[PDB]
């Protein structure tokens, strides 16, 4: 509630419930490498 | 020396733990080698 940022981006998609844990930097999985990839030097939040 | 890594040689570290799970190993290697070099330069200054 008390920060500022240059720009805000949001990503929305649909995934199976068992594969929700795949959304994190450095994770190995089909979704991670062929569907959605996150950088190691990343800062953000995950809501599902 | 090893400095608590799973392999002293850097090439092994990058080839087994990938980037996202080895940067701690490179971190420990770098800090240990740096500390050794710092001790060496301090001793060299004393002797000089």
């Amino acid at each position: 509630n008390d920060l500022c940022f240059t720009n805000v981006y949001a990503d929305s998609f649909v995934i199976r419930g068992d594969e929700v844990r795949q959304i994190a930097p450095g994770q190995t999985g089909k979704i991670a490498d062929y569907n959605y990839k996150l950088p190691d030097d990343f800062t953000g939040c995950v809501i599902a | 020396s090893n400095f608590g890594a799973i392999s002293s040689v850097l090439n092994d570290i990058l080839s087994r733990l990938d980037p996202p799970e080895a940067e701690v190993q490179i971190d420990r290697l770098i800090t240990g080698r740096l500390q050794s070099l710092q001790t060496y330069v301090t001793q060299q200054l004393i002797r000089a």
